[PDB]
C-alpha cells in the first residue's frame, strides 16, 4: 500500500519536466531577442563612431 | 502348536485384512501435515508509470 502511495506522489509531481521544457524554450527565445537588439545597436553605433573617429 | 490348527485360519485372516488395508489406512488418510506458512512479505511488482 505504501509503495503504491509513493508511486502516486511521484506521478503527481510529474509535470515539472514539461514546465522545464517550457522555461527553457522561453528563456532561449528571450535571450535570442535581446541578443539581436544588442547586435544591431552595437553595430550601428560602430558605424557612427567609425565616422566620428575618422 | 496351536498356530497350525488350520480350521481357525479364516477368522484370523479376514479381520486383519480389514484392519490393515481399510481401517488403519483410513485412520492415516485423515492425518495430514499442512505445508508451513511461508508469508512472503515481498510480493510487489506493480510497474513504474508509463514513464
Amino acid at each position: 500500500i505504501d509503495t503504491e502511495k509513493s508511486q502516486q506522489a511521484l506521478v503527481q509531481k510529474r509535470h515539472y519536466l514539461f514546465d522545464v521544457q517550457r522555461n527553457n524554450i522561453a528563456m532561449a527565445l528571450e535571450v535570442t531577442y535581446r541578443e539581436r537588439l544588442y547586435r544591431v545597436y552595437k553595430e550601428v553605433k560602430n558605424r557612427l563612431d567609425y565616422h566620428i573617429s575618422v | 502348536m496351536p498356530q497350525l490348527n488350520t480350521t481357525v485360519w479364516p477368522t484370523m485372516i479376514t479381520p486383519m485384512l480389514l484392519t490393515l488395508f481399510l481401517i488403519t489406512q483410513l485412520k492415516m488418510l485423515n492425518t495430514n501435515y499442512h505445508l508451513p506458512p511461508s508469508p512472503k512479505p515481498m510480493k510487489m511488482k506493480n510497474y513504474n508509470k508509463p514513464w
